[PDB]
């Protein structure tokens, strides 16, 4: 996370980390939503270009961590995956359209003072919400820049409050054809102001407090960018409402 | 299920992360 500050400690209960098997090596973030189903980015799943073709065997979550460098035995926890679901329609080939994975967890977890599900939104939350100026919450341990040197992988969780942008500034940043499936979010040129998520961030959890009922609720996915905290450029996520339709038909029926 | 978006150590202790007044602020103006 890109001017992200160290978190507080229990301050993302959600927060889930997506590592491979194999070598033991990070691969994205995510987010808890239920006792037992983890929501994450397809394209930290399924991503042909660069060989990218994960089954459930092949990598695992973890939870309620804190500080990625020592070990916190009792309040983390270790996850195996008993299936993945990629999103039928996701359009890895042009754009990462409807860039949403699901991954249901082999035995659920028990939540604790560190580990805590996030809220899914509802058409009323998503409607008020999801406007440009407010200003939604990313976490997740990735590159503190956009390029590494000697010295940018962090020790606890990075968070940053990113505002929303409008939906005509995102597509005019940008060369991709951004769909109603993503939002943007950033800062500005002239906003004195910066902050973006990076390498390894993705697939995590985009989140805002309600001001109707003081709850936490996921309005996107960490899905994409062109660099990291680049001016003009933003950070894309993906609209985790417009989706939810597939949460539902997956969750309940195969819960 | 029915606690989500709560957190433990500060929804529902009742107190505030040290950055969450920005994400409240936002919604009138700065
Ligand atoms: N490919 C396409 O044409 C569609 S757009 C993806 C274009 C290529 N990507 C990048 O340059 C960045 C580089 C590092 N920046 C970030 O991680 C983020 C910044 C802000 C946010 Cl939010 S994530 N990586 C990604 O975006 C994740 C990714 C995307 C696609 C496949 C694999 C990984
Ligand atoms: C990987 O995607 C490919 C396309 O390269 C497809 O053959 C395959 O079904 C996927 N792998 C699986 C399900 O193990």
């Amino acid at each position: 996370i890109v001017e992200g500050s160290d978190a507080e400690i229990g301050m993302s209960p959600w927060q889930v980390m997506l590592f491979r098997k194999s070598p033991q090596e990070l691969l994205c973030g995510a987010s808890l939503i239920s006792d037992r189903w983890v929501l994450t980015a397809a394209h930290c799943l399924l991503y042909p270009p660069w060989d990218k073709n994960f089954t459930e065997n092949d990598l695992l979550v973890r939870i309620g961590k804190h500080s990625r460098t020592r070990y916190e035995r009792n309040i983390e926890k270790i996850s195996m995956l008993e299936k993945i679901y990629i999103h039928p329609r996701y359009n890895w080939r042009e754009n990462l359209d409807r860039d949403i994975a699901l991954m249901k967890l082999k035995k659920p977890v028990a939540f604790s003072d560190y580990i805590h599900p996030v809220c899914l939104p509802d058409r009323e939350t998503a409607a008020s919400l999801l406007q440009a100026g407010y200003k939604g919450r990313v976490t997740g341990w990735g590159n503190l820049k956009e390029t590494w040197t000697a010295n940018g992988q962090p020790s606890v969780l990075q968070v940053v409050n990113l505002p929303i942008v409008e939906r005509p500034v995102c597509k005019d940043s940008t060369r991709i054809r951004i769909t109603d499936n993503m939002f943007c979010a950033g800062y500005k040129p002239d906003e004195g102001k910066r902050g973006d998520a990076c390498e390894g961030d993705s697939g995590g959890p985009f989140v805002m407090k309600s001001p109707f009922n003081n709850r936490w609720y996921q309005m996107g996915i960490v899905s994409w960018g062109e660099g990291c905290d680049r001016d003009g450029k933003y950070g894309f996520y993906t609209h985790v409402f417009r989706l939810k339709k597939w949460i539902q038909k997956v969750i309940d029926q195969f819960g | 299920e029915a606690d989500c978006g709560l957190r433990p150590l500060f929804e529902k202790k009742s107190l505030e992360d040290k950055t969450e007044r920005e994400l409240l602020e936002s919604y009138i103006d700065g």
